């Protein structure tokens, strides 16, 4: 049975460099552990995977060989992503009074 | 030509600058649609630069249908009832934007030959030229060759 569509809307936590270092520590504990290095396969999927379930938000394969650093995935992860489509982005929007858009889509 | 060709004269639409100018464009409607390459222009312009337009335009009702019948259309309606059509497939955010803003400048009359370059309601001051302007006239008002 398919479970309901994961919305991809994504708002990055607050304690999020908080939640990173904690997942950082439990995978890998040097001082600058922004700068650590996911040239393991090994600690790289495990970073992720672990950010990616609990996030509910994975590095797509595109950016996936860019993750070089923990700061490269804290990067990633601090920056939001919208699914609202054209339709909301445009309405939502604080349109003029004499500015009507309907969708029949 | 101008002789297979109606012809009008030169007029606004209630004395549009006298008092006060009244914009004559009231409405524009934008069919636009969402997946076609033909409204790609039209949904970039939506997206950049509608907003921008309305609110310049405050007297302009803009409506975006966001479903269209044949091609993407902007429809300007003004206020002396006249009705123009504007395709605007395969146009870019720029044409459609000189567009926009040419219908929003021009009135509802008709975009035919004009006979005058000039209209007055008020083309004499002085007095229209008749024959006997400029004529003097003679004692008792006779006539050339009368006897009395």
């Amino acid at each position: 049975v398919c479970p309901p569509l994961r919305s991809r809307a994504y708002t990055p936590p607050e304690d999020l460099q908080s939640r990173l270092e904690s997942y950082v520590k439990e995978v890998f504990l040097p001082s600058n552990w922004q700068d650590i290095s996911l040239e393991d396969s090994r600690l790289k999927f495990n970073l992720l995977a672990h950010l990616a379930d609990d996030l509910g938000h994975v590095v797509p394969n595109s950016r996936l060989h860019q993750m070089c650093r923990v700061r490269d995935v804290l990067d990633f992860y601090n920056v939001p992503i919208q699914d609202r489509s054209k339709f909301d982005e445009l309405s939502a929007s604080n349109l003029p009074p004499n500015l009507k858009i309907t969708w029949s889509y | 030509t101008a002789r297979g060709t109606p012809s009008r004269f030169l007029a606004s639409v209630l004395h549009n600058g006298l008092g006060r100018y009244v914009q004559q464009l009231q409405r524009l409607s934008f069919s636009v649609s969402r997946d076609g390459a033909s409204s790609r222009g039209a949904r970039e312009f939506v997206e950049r630069e509608v907003i921008d337009f309305a609110r310049r335009n405050p007297g302009v009702v803009i409506y975006v249908n966001s479903r269209p019948c044949c091609v993407p259309r902007v429809v300007a309606e003004y206020l002396n009832g006249a009705v123009r059509e504007e395709s605007i497939h395969c146009k870019s955010v720029e044409e459609i934007s000189t567009l926009v803003q040419k219908l929003a400048d021009q009135s509802g009359l008709d975009v035919i030959r004009i006979r005058k370059p000039f209209h007055t309601d008020n083309p004499s001051i002085q007095g229209q030229w008749h024959p006997f302007t400029n004529k003097p006239t003679t004692f008792r008002g006779l006539r050339p060759r009368e006897v009395q």
